[PDB]
């Protein structure tokens, strides 16, 4: 019901705005609220926004930071923040205060927007296949995958026939390299029977570079 | 018609 | 600001085992109009946060009964009757009484399940990676219990070190399992100073450590 825009990459002291689309609610009749994440173990509340009047609230600590606004007419909510620094590289979420059996509480969030302050230039990655043989063979089952390789920043994006195969996936988190860039692989297994009859496609999406990549990955004699 | 939320929002 | 405290930090449930998490607020959540505005989110690893419970108490609708609110006006319990394969993640707490909204450090919930030993892969270099200059060697060990596990590389039966990185996924929230990949790296001339390259593999699960290998060039 709430729909976020992409991962960014911001030069320190630049400015971005994310976007956050409802849909399905009536977008006057509730307010919006922001949350950061810094990383898996804090939370902070940045502010809220009535989109009837476009009225703002904002944590103490986030005012000359943030500026929260509404276009009706699209029911979308935005965010900008202003002159970033290291400190401002983080996940942002929107939610919305829902109404249930007369009580408020955030009901509805968004998947999240990846903030990364960076002076360093955007690199996309090249896809590398993980192709099965008897060496990844395994009790009947083969595991086949993608080796996605050298990419700044966060995140990438990873499905299997265009989001058809999701059954036994697993999408490694990515590390990082002693040259500052990202790896991840994706692994998935499969019957070995099926591999003369069957496709696998892995779909790679890196969007601060606009990278969009797919591999045929095929078994090796 | 109009929004309420938890009054830690202000 | 509101100081929210959690207990414990980290937290290990089996299967069909209680759980409980403990928040505390500096000062008293009560507000004029007699409601306490107290929060529970349970947070899946790579999704948003998700309110489990509001007013101390009071669970979601979409939210299964063996989660359940106590608490007074400073100190809170969330309890799960009998953990589920789904119910991983990070606990926080919320405040909502006072401005401006306070969140807890957060309480990470580990499934235990039964011992699961690692399907062990291995993945040669692709040609199309070769022709670029580097060779990435990936050893794959697939939905194992516990997390717990040491991957080592072999070339031409000599131990590497320094030239490997290993990665971990999240919990599976189904079969409660982890998966490991250890990807070995190396230039395309040193890949073709040696012949056999193999990843052993030692884990609970296994009764003896397993080896897979392969030659360059087959």
């Amino acid at each position: 019901q709430l729909q976020q825009s992409g991962p960014e990459l911001v030069k320190p002291g630049a400015s971005v705005k994310i976007s956050c689309k409802a849909s399905g609610y009536s977008f006057t009749g509730y307010y919006m609220h922001w949350v950061k994440q810094s990383h898996v173990k804090s939370l902070e509340w940045i502010g809220r926004i009535d989109p009837y009047d476009g009225a703002t609230s904002y944590n103490q600590n986030f005012k000359d930071k943030a500026s929260l606004t509404v276009d009706k007419s699209s029911t979308t909510g935005f965010m900008e923040l202003h002159s970033l620094t290291s400190e401002d590289s983080a996940v942002y979420y929107c939610a919305r205060e829902g109404h249930w059996d007369g009580d408020w509480y955030f009901d509805v969030w968004g998947a999240g927007t990846t903030v990364t302050v960076s002076s360093a230039s955007t690199k996309g990655p090249s896809v590398f296949p993980l192709a099965p043989s008897s060496k990844s063979t395994s009790g009947g089952t083969a595991a086949l995958g993608c080796l996605v390789k050298d990419y700044f920043p966060e995140p990438v994006t990873v499905s299997w026939n265009s989001g058809a195969l999701t059954s036994g996936v697993h999408t490694f988190p990515a590390v990082l390299q002693s040259s500052g860039l990202y790896s991840l692989s994706s692994v998935v297994t499969v019957p070995s029977s099926s591999l003369g009859t069957q496709t696998y496609i892995c779909n790679v999406n890196h969007k601060p570079s606009n990278t969009k990549v797919d591999k045929k990955v095929e078994p090796k004699s | 018609d109009r929004a309420a939320g938890q009054p830690a929002g202000n | 600001d509101i100081v929210m405290t959690q207990t414990p930090l980290s937290l290990s449930v089996t299967i069909g085992q209680p759980a409980s998490i403990s928040c505390k607020s500096s000062q008293s959540l009560l507000h004029s109009n007699g409601k306490t505005y107290l929060n529970w989110l349970q947070q899946r690893p790579g999704q948003a946060p998700k309110i489990l419970m509001y007013l101390v108490s009071k669970l979601d609708p979409g939210i299964p009964d063996r989660f359940s609110g106590s608490g007074s006006e400073t100190d809170f319990t969330l309890k799960i009757s009998r953990v589920e394969a789904e119910d991983l993640g990070v606990y926080y707490c919320l405040q909502g009484t006072y401005y401006p909204f306070t969140f807890g450090s957060g309480t990470k919930l580990e499934i235990k399940r039964t011992v699961a030993a690692p399907s062990v892969f291995i993945f040669p270099p692709s040609d199309e990676q070769l022709k670029s200059g580097t060779a990435s060697v990936v050893c794959l060990l697939n939905n194992f219990y516990p997390r717990e596990a040491k991957v080592q590389w072999k070339v031409d039966n000599a131990l590497q070190s320094g030239n490997s990185q290993e990665s971990v996924t999240e919990q599976d929230s189904k079969d409660s399992t982890y998966s490991l990949s250890s990807t070995l790296t190396l230039s395309k001339a040193d890949y073709e100073k040696h012949k056999v390259y193999a990843c052993e593999v030692t884990h609970q699960g296994l009764s003896s450590p397993v080896t897979k290998s392969f030659n360059r060039g087959e």
